[PDB]
């Protein structure tokens, strides 16, 4: 075995994990995905029309050639995929990175860390005594605000 | 002796109170239970919650 010294490293109280906020959403019906990278500009284009994306010269295919402006390509292409395999009810999320061309970034692209998910079908599975409602936009919201709850300033938070 | 009269009198009315008192008790306990069977449910039905989701 390696001999070495035990030395702590530096903690912050104030970090929030982001393993935390994944097990909180895992406790609120979400299931974590993690999807590619490079997309279909064609799909990509029908979220973000008119915004240029990194494009990969000489892809794996062309449905993989476009650096992802955000997570969303891949997370509604998951929730067709599972709908197209008899399953309506799809409450994911995915973290990872999205690429936006920026000139005042290094490389010429922005490399940023996002937390994305998506809800559809009924709130509930089918129950006894919970009703058949779809599920709205303060269904998810409530689920953003126990997110943000988490960093203690929930009252600085705006919509 | 009429208060020794007085005094068998009112301690058979305190006799008499005290078993209306007790059937009082035992009426009002049988609501009770009477509600308590009433309020009988399935225990094994599937609880309220959302799904638990994994990474």
């Amino acid at each position: 075995p390696v001999q070495a010294s035990l030395i702590m490293g530096t903690h912050r109280e104030a970090d929030l994990s982001l393993k935390r906020v994944k097990t909180l959403l895992n406790d609120k019906g979400y299931q974590e995905v993690i999807t590619y990278s490079f997309v279909d500009p064609k799909v990509q284009q029908m979220i973000h029309p008119g915004v240029e994306a990194l494009l990969l010269p000489s892809p794996i295919s062309v449905e993989m050639s476009a650096m992802r402006l955000s997570l969303w390509t891949g997370l509604l292409a998951t929730v067709v995929y599972n709908q197209n395999r008899q399953q309506n009810r799809v409450r994911i999320f995915e973290s990872g990175l999205r690429f936006v061309p920026d000139t005042q970034a290094p490389l010429g692209i922005r490399q940023d860390l996002m937390l994305a998910g998506v809800i559809c079908g009924n709130r509930y599975e089918e129950h006894w005594n919970l009703a058949k409602e779809t599920v709205d936009f303060y269904d998810l919201k409530g689920d953003l605000e126990s997110v943000l709850d988490l960093t203690g300033k929930l009252n600085e938070v705006e919509f | 002796e009429r208060p020794a009269a007085g005094a068998v009198i009112n301690e058979a009315k305190e006799q008499v109170q005290q078993a209306l008192n007790a059937r009082k008790a035992e009426l009002e306990s049988a609501a009770l239970n009477a509600r308590l069977a009433a309020e009988t449910i399935d225990v094994s039905l599937p609880g309220r919650r959302i799904e638990n989701g994994g990474l």
